[PDB]
RNA sequence: UCUGAGAGUUUGAUCCUGGCUCAGGAUUAACGCUGGCGGCAUGCCUAAUACAUGCAAGUCGAUCGAAAGUAGUAAUACUUUAGAGGCGAACGGGUGAGUAACACGUAUCCAAUCUACCUUAUAAUGGGGGAUAACUAGUUGAAAGACUAGCUAAUACCGCAUAAGAACUUUGGUUCGCAUGAAUCAAAGUUGAAAGGACCUGCAAGGGUUCGUUAUUUGAUGAGGGUGCGCCAUAUCAGCUAGUUGGUGGGGUAACGGCCUACCAAGGCAAUGACGUGUAGCUAUGCUGAGAAGUAGAAUAGCCACAAUGGGACUGAGACACGGCCCAUACUCCUACGGGAGGCAGCAGUAGGGAAUUUUUCACAAUGAGCGAAAGCUUGAUGGAGCAAUGCCGCG
RNA sequence: UGUACCAUUUUGAAUAAGUGACGACUAACUAUGUGCCAGCAGUCGCGGUAAUACAUAGGUCGCAAGCGUUAUCCGGAUUUAUUGGGCGUAAAGCAAGCGCAGGCGGAUUGAAAAGUCUGGUGUUAAAGGCAGCUGCUUAACAGUUGUAUGCAUUGGAAAC
């Protein structure tokens, strides 16, 4: 929303990003890629959740299997 | 709010609720840590943090407490005069639901909590609705009445087996107590004093 | 009678090159907030030589505050011990 | 967006301004005339007008005091 | 225009008053000059632990009570000393 | 009588210097998953961005004329209020934009000040005059209104008589002071007040209580000024200041003061940091720390500042006035195209910004305020109830 | 506000459990799948076909109507060290000298009392801080009494 351009890693297996989309970034710092210091919170807005996940779901954003 | 697998946690630590009813059982006389990974090597040499946390759970699982309640009670007793190693033992043993099971009017501790929560108990001159009231030796915690006729009073009225620190006075159900519990009535299930320093680090 | 007493300040004259003025300087030994050591300060108050007091430069002068005679002038000269310079 | 008390208060103070402005002007013309052709007679009229305004509040009471003292200083110097 | 009056410092569903000498234009629960004594709407008896000392100075000085404030003075009897000291 | 826990990580392995990370608390918190309830407290940190709509300061007929309504044959009785007048609207509520300095905290001197109502005490509250609201009529308009001419009332306004005491000077004494200077007289000169209302008694005359008024006296509260000390970063900001420094006479301010004025001078501050830049409301306090202290100035409470932006002034004891007035700028809206209306940083709420923060709620019932004798009246302050696991605590 | 609460009032376990982690720091491990691919990660670092670090499953642990992640502040950090660090070889002694202002500084006597110490008084608003007590079923919370810190003035002490 500001005027700063940051390279942000998509934390998960599979993405719905289509070059033009909206994401809700959070804090972090992946050690493998130099320069990346942010993470996209998964399953909040336009970005979809991470299905096919039953472990540590609260972080990736997947509806409780129930 | 409690676990429904008291056998599992009692079997791991090794100490039951002081009658071994949850350890003897009717099957297999199992004295191993639960799960598939119970019969392995690497048994001793738990780190000080490791043994302290296991022991800390023992104290707070013997009485049905949430850790946050523990931090509150420790903060209360900590500041006063000095080496208060005689007060917090009385404070930890002053729980209302703890006294009713030790009163001999309940088959189990957490069953007594249900009777306490359901309003079947009266304090000295008032009623009880919350199973956390801090008691002081001298209050005539007289038993209720509409509960002396329920189909479960049989083992309740068998309070002849009672700890010396409680003058139950059955029949009249005066329900008083005095002579605070010595370490003898607090068996080796949880008998240690470095848990205070563990909470001293965690709680200011 | 009972009359509230004014504050006093002890200083030394630094210069006098106007009409009726004397720019005095008063020192103090305020402690330091952290290193706790006395520090000598210098601040230059002004006063008026109305008369009978003269108090030329180099004159050790006592100072008593007064009602503001003008901007930046709120003090008056008094008894002079060690009259020199 | 308007209060009857405020509107009424505005309408009254216009009339009050008219009367008070006249009274202040009365004091002004008398003192200029006085100091013009200096004469102990006029001084009195100055006293009457200055004191009357001070009681009504139109003029600050201190102003009546300072004007009174300074006009008497001129007479003593000139007499 | 000092006025001995109250100031609420309780909680929801539990008021708690203190007799206190304060100016009219000062907010309620604000600044005051001198403390007289506290009050409790549900203390059953002795509901108004009065001071009986500075209160007489301020009333003689010209302190203005309130309707409920005056009321408190009468059951203890503070109105009597004030009116007889005036006489 | 205070009072302190460590570990991982450079090397084939070791010791040391040294940086990074973790174990603990905390918040005005947000997001993901999940979700039952109760007792307390908190809840636009961003756009001091713009605002639909509805409420947020009125009161007194026991100040006054008139009008209207209800009863009454009438005389009149009761009720109501557009307007004149008194009082309050400067309190209370909100926000932190601006502000690096007497703004603030602390200690002070006001021989350099004010204070309406209030406290105590002390003299009066007599008698006249001229006006205008409401109303009527006319012009101009859909209306808001506006203009013109007559008619009235008073606790509205303006004279007059009168000063116990006041205020201004004069005469010499007193006691003196901290330099200017105050303090007290005795005599004199000069100047100067107002209004009645309600009720009772009395054939009347007259008398009386109470409210209110003028002139004073005591204090107190509140406001204002000056001063010492404390109170951010930066020298990769070294000169700044021409009403700036001082005197004289005068003017002005509640008061001292280049606050202002005319003249005479050339000073003042500055390496012990001026000036400039950037930043910020300050404080009591909140979180953290064994301590020294670090950190944020939630809530609430003190002080200051602000009310679309920038200026000016009236009324008043007190304003240069959040929901008073005048002017300019910007913005929006209405119109019958001539003219006007507007200020949610008051309670909700809307749009927008944001990762994100709530009822377009009820009652003055308690507390508090303003007016009133009371009846009362007004109170989005306040007290409740919604909303939200936002935090602490408790129970399932 | 028919609100808190109360009663032998009907029915009835009926209306109610999630989240993080399990290689070490740090309490808690096995199988299946994948095969430097897909992915994890606060730090060391795991994955190249036998992965207790990934995915899935079982078990287990730390919490609980809350649990994790992110942001900010403090501590740990003696890691700006007055209390409380260093400058030969690890960061750090200017290339050296003459040196004003500043800081420090021989011994003895006298006075003053600016520092220094002490007594009295005033003040440092209330809430908050700590202690005791009371009241809410105890608590959270509310009230209650106690509880300093500094500044100014005055009276003494005279070792530095
Ligand atoms: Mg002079
Ligand atoms: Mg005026
Ligand atoms: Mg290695
Ligand atoms: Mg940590
Ligand atoms: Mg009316
Ligand atoms: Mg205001
Ligand atoms: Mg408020
Ligand atoms: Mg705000
Ligand atoms: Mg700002
Ligand atoms: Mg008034
Ligand atoms: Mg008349
Ligand atoms: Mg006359
Ligand atoms: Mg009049
Ligand atoms: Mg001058
Ligand atoms: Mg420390
Ligand atoms: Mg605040
Ligand atoms: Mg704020
Ligand atoms: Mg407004
Ligand atoms: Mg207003
Ligand atoms: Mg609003
Ligand atoms: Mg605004
Ligand atoms: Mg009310
Ligand atoms: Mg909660
Ligand atoms: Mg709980
Ligand atoms: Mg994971
Ligand atoms: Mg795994
Ligand atoms: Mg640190
Ligand atoms: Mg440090
Ligand atoms: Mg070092
Ligand atoms: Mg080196
Ligand atoms: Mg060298
Ligand atoms: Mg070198
Ligand atoms: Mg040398
Ligand atoms: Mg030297
Ligand atoms: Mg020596
Ligand atoms: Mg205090
Ligand atoms: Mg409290």
């Amino acid at each position: 929303t500001n005027g700063f351009e940051v390279l942000t890693y998509i934390p998960g297996e599979g993405h719905n990003l289509q070059e033009h989309s909206v994401t809700l970034l959070r804090g972090g710092r992946v050690k493998d890629l130099p320069g990346v210091r942010y993470h996209i919170v998964r399953g909040t807005l336009d970005t979809v959740g991470v299905e096919k996940r039953r472990q540590q779901r609260s972080a990736y954003g997947a509806k409780k299997p129930k | 709010k409690y676990t429904g697998s008291i056998f599992k946690r009692s079997r791991r630590l090794g100490f039951s609720l002081l009658e071994n009813n949850k350890e003897f059982s009717k099957g297999k006389k199992r004295k191993t840590i639960p799960g598939q990974h119970g019969n392995r090597f690497r048994s001793s040499t738990m780190s000080g943090y490791a043994q302290q946390l296991q022991e800390k759970q023992r104290m707070q699982y013997m009485y049905g407490i949430t850790d946050k309640q523990f931090r509150r009670l420790f903060r209360l007793v900590l500041k006063q005069r000095g080496n208060l190693a005689v007060n917090l033992f009385r404070v930890l043993e002053s729980r209302l639901d703890n006294i009713v099971y030790r009163m001999g009017f309940a088959p189990t501790r957490r069953s007594a909590r249900q009777l306490v929560n359901h309003g079947h108990v009266l304090l000295n001159d008032r009623t009880v609705d919350t199973p956390s009231i801090i008691l002081n030796p001298g209050d005539k915690v007289r038993l209720k009445a509409k509960t002396i006729k329920i189909p479960i009073v049989k083992a309740a009225s068998e309070s002849g087996v009672v700890s010396p620190f409680v003058e139950t006075n059955n029949k009249t159900f005066e329900g008083t107590y005095v002579r605070f519990p010595e370490r003898s009535e607090l068996p080796a299930g949880i008998n240690e004093s470095y848990v205070v320093e563990w909470y001293k680090r965690l709680v200011k | 009678m009972k009359r509230n007493q004014r504050k006093v300040l002890i200083g030394i004259v630094k210069s006098t090159k106007n009409a009726k003025t004397a720019t005095v300087q008063v020192e103090s030994r305020f402690k330091h907030p952290l290193y706790h050591k006395s520090v000598v300060r210098h601040k230059k108050y002004q006063a008026h030589n109305e008369g009978e007091v003269l108090a030329k430069d180099g004159d050790k002068v006592q100072i008593v505050e007064t009602r503001p005679l003008s901007a930046t002038k709120r003090f008056r000269i008094a008894k002079i011990i060690e009259r020199a310079k | 967006a308007n209060i009857k008390s405020n509107e009424k208060r505005l309408r009254q103070n216009i009339k009050r301004n008219l009367n008070n402005k006249g009274q202040k002007t009365k004091l002004k013309t008398n003192v200029k005339n006085f100091h013009k052709e200096i004469n102990l007679d006029n001084l009195g009229n100055v006293y009457s007008q200055a004191d009357r305004l001070a009681r009504k509040g139109i003029i600050s009471t201190n102003r009546a005091r300072r004007l009174k003292s300074r006009n008497v200083a001129v007479l003593n110097k000139t007499q | 225009m000092v006025k001995i009056r109250l100031m609420r410092m309780g909680r929801v569903h539990y008021p708690t008053y203190r007799i206190v000498a304060v100016d009219s234009r000062v907010k309620r629960d604000g600044k005051y000059i001198a403390l007289i004594g506290h009050l409790n709407p549900a203390l059953k008896e002795n509901k108004c632990k009065i001071d009986e000392a500075v209160a007489l100075e301020w009333l003689n000085k010209g302190a203005k009570p309130t309707d409920t404030v005056r009321s408190l003075f009468s059951q203890t009897g503070l109105w009597k000393k004030f009116v007889e000291s005036k006489k």
